[PDB]
RNA sequence: CCUACUUCACAAAGCGCCUUCCCCCGUAAAUGAUAUCAUCUCAACUUAGAUACCCACACCCAAGAACAGGGUU
């Protein structure tokens, strides 16, 4: 699991719901899904960069070709952040 | 970063649309920037093989300015195939015929001579006026600022500025002008 | 020695006013302290290091592979402490030396995986019309290091 | 007539610079009209 | 229909016609089907 | 400044002396430009200065009325001309291509129909060669020929 | 392009008939600065100063080497 990030290992469907559940468990709140940036859109090669805000503070933010996809990505990122992963992680002691 | 792989990759690449207003600017001073953008040399990801070029919208190209006497002096010169088909045209004339042309030519010259040049040119969007199409406007992200600063004529300077500036000499009270 | 407002009276560039050195020093100290605190807390997550090995500079992290084109004269599986970590960075803070960081601050560890030869590389000379045609095949020896760990300390 | 060195022949003659070249014009003696 | 289709593609994607025209057999044979993938 | 007033009758009327600016920074200079310290620190850009040595219909004023050193006077004139060419003195007039830095009048320049080989090539003049000693400031000098 | 003529003859020619649509740049001349007159102005200025065509099996042909094109009521 050195290179392999989560979601490759534990594959899932509908991360938004999961996030919501996790949020509830944690803070007793629900996330808004704002759209941070977008080049294209009508071009046929857009770059929708979509956030996820909780009480006017972004917990995560992800990219995508389409808006739904972007949202999904953001959700995934949020999940990763929650579950002590990310690309950063910590090296692990051997 | 976080992110899954493909989406990250997409984010890294993805063609951004940029805007340039002409109006009083020199072509080629526009084109330097535009050419760079087209190439994708403004990205730290740049390679000739990767295809990282962005879109450049340029507007108000009818309101280009030329430095010195280039409107009258600068000759754009091309051949048809045909004997006696050597056409030389002064920049002004060219502009009058097609206002998009001058900027475009400059951009072309700036770009590397490889086959990608024409593809790069297709990501260039030139307009003679403020009227850009709707799709293109939707696409746009950021205007990078104009090279030439615009000198500002006396009508625009306002009174306060004038007051601030000193009057350097006394005329004779008997002088007409 | 005054000039009224024109295009060439004042500079094109804006005038920067660099701050007072005592205050600046204090600020720097504060920053350092913060960094130290962070280090203590384990608030970081994965480090990287620009290390200097075999005249090349390498941005390196835990778990990565590096290929050095020469013999190190080490048995494989031996562990190495790489000196000359001239950059050590992470999310939220970075440390650069002048040019090298101190040994107390940081250390990078590397296990030698394998010692090998390169694929055969062809040298070949030629000149027109002058019967000059040489051909030498070479295999430059190589070593593969696996960087295991970047330890970073609270010395600052 | 064309000349690289323009000279006034008469007092009525005058040098003018027009169209990026120096000319000599005289209202009395139009012979002395010269170009650069 | 071919040319029209090509034109449409170009319009969509902002690029020249030349890439959409289908390249020959030799070239395709040459192409690496299992390239060395990394990371 | 005086003015002729005609209706036959003719009269003369005086109105509003500029009266200088109060106290120059370098006094005991010989000129309006010289005293202040704009020896090499003006251009066509700056029209608040140029308009001071200009007639109501855009022409220059003479050296003897302004009181400018001759070398400077010429420069000033050139600047004024440039400004006019640009379109920076619209309220100064006798009674479509954008422009700046024009040394020659637009009419009176024949096109560079045969720019020669690079070792003897024809160049389009941009700006005046009077304004060389103008403060270049950047590490390269002014490219007066394009 | 072929109604006569002529070469000719279900056509194709000329010796026959028909149609043919813009500028041009050197100078000349006002007002007018630098240089309070004057001066055509590489001073600011004012005068003399592109439309048309083109674009949706078979058999015969004013279409044609083949290919293509037109017609087949
Ligand atoms: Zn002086």
């Amino acid at each position: 699991m050195t290179g392999k990030e989560l979601f490759e290992m534990w594959k899932i469907i509908n991360p938004m719901g999961l996030l919501v559940e996790e949020l509830k468990k944690r803070n007793v709140s629900a996330p808004e899904s704002r759209l941070t940036r977008q080049s294209g859109g009508t071009t046929a090669l857009p770059l929708y960069f979509v956030g996820l805000y909780c009480d006017k503070k972004l917990i995560a933010e992800g990219p995508g070709e389409t808006v739904l996809v972007a949202e999904e990505e953001a959700a995934r990122v949020a999940l990763r952040k929650l579950y002590g992963f990310t690309e950063n992680r910590r090296p692990w002691n051997y | 970063s976080s992110f899954s792989r493909a989406p990250q990759q997409w984010a890294t690449f993805a063609r951004i649309w940029y805007l340039l207003d002409g109006k009083m600017q020199p072509p080629g001073k526009l084109a330097a920037m535009a050419s760079i953008r087209l190439q994708g040399l403004h990205k730290p990801v740049y390679h000739a093989l990767s295809d990282c070029g962005d879109h450049v919208v340029i507007m108000n190209t009818r309101h280009i300015a030329f430095s010195g006497n280039k409107w009258e002096q600068k000759v754009y010169s091309s051949h048809t195939g045909y004997p006696g088909g050597f056409r030389q045209v002064t920049a002004a004339q060219l502009h009058l015929r097609d206002p998009v042309a001058i900027v475009k030519l400059a951009i072309y010259g700036m770009l590397p001579k490889n086959l990608h040049r024409r593809t790069m040119m297709e990501r260039l969007h030139l307009f003679p006026d403020e009227y850009i199409p709707e799709d293109i406007l939707k696409n746009l992200v950021e205007e990078l600022p104009q090279p030439r600063k615009i000198p500002k004529r006396l009508d625009e300077y306002t009174q306060e500025e004038i007051d601030a500036f000193p009057r350097l000499w006394t005329p004779p009270e008997d002088y007409r002008l | 020695g005054y000039v009224p407002k024109t295009s060439l009276s004042s500079p094109p560039w804006p005038e920067v006013v660099l701050p007072d050195p005592v205050e600046e020093t204090r600020h720097h100290a504060e920053v350092v302290k913060k960094v130290n605190e962070m280090i203590v807390t384990g608030q970081y997550g994965r480090l990287f290091a620009v290390v200097h090995f075999a005249s090349r500079q390498w941005k390196v992290t835990s778990e990565d592979l590096i290929l050095i084109g020469n013999e190190l004269d080490l048995a494989c599986g031996e562990r190495i402490r790489l000196e000359k970590v001239l950059l050590v960075g992470a999310d939220n803070f970075t440390l650069l030396g002048k040019p090298l960081l101190g040994k107390d601050l940081v250390r990078v560890e590397a296990t030698v995986i394998e010692k090998t030869e390169s694929w055969p590389r062809i040298i070949m000379r030629f000149r027109k019309r002058k019967n000059f045609k040489k051909k030498r095949i070479v295999t430059t020896p190589q070593t593969v290091l696996r960087i295991n760990s970047i330890e970073i300390a609270p010395c600052l | 007539k064309n000349k690289t060195v323009l000279k006034k022949r008469c007092k009525d003659c005058y040098l003018v610079k027009r169209r990026g070249r120096w000319y000599v014009y005289c209202k009395t003696h139009p012979r002395h009209k010269q170009r650069q | 229909e071919e040319g029209p289709m090509i034109e449409q593609l170009s319009k969509m994607f902002f690029t020249t016609k030349h890439r959409w025209y289908p390249h020959g057999r030799y070239h395709r044979c040459r192409k690496n089907l299992n390239p060395p993938k990394d990371r | 400044f005086r003015e002729v007033v005609e209706t036959t009758i003719i009269e003369g009327r005086i109105t509003a002396t500029p009266k200088e600016s109060p106290n120059p920074p370098n006094p005991s200079g010989q000129c309006p430009i010289c005293r202040w310290n704009l020896k090499h620190k003006y251009n066509y850009d700056d029209v608040l200065l140029l308009s001071q040595f200009i007639r109501p219909h855009g022409g220059m004023l003479p050296r003897k009325i302004t009181g400018l050193c001759q070398e400077e006077h010429r420069k000033i004139e050139e600047c004024v001309k440039m400004a006019h060419r640009a379109g920076l003195l619209p309220n100064h007039r006798p009674r479509q291509l954008n422009r700046y830095l024009t040394r020659w009048a637009p009419g009176s320049v024949k096109p560079i129909y045969k720019k020669g080989p690079r070792w003897n090539r024809v160049r389009m003049p941009v700006g005046s060669p009077l304004l060389r000693d103008n403060v270049c400031y950047s590490r390269t000098p002014w490219k007066l020929y394009h």
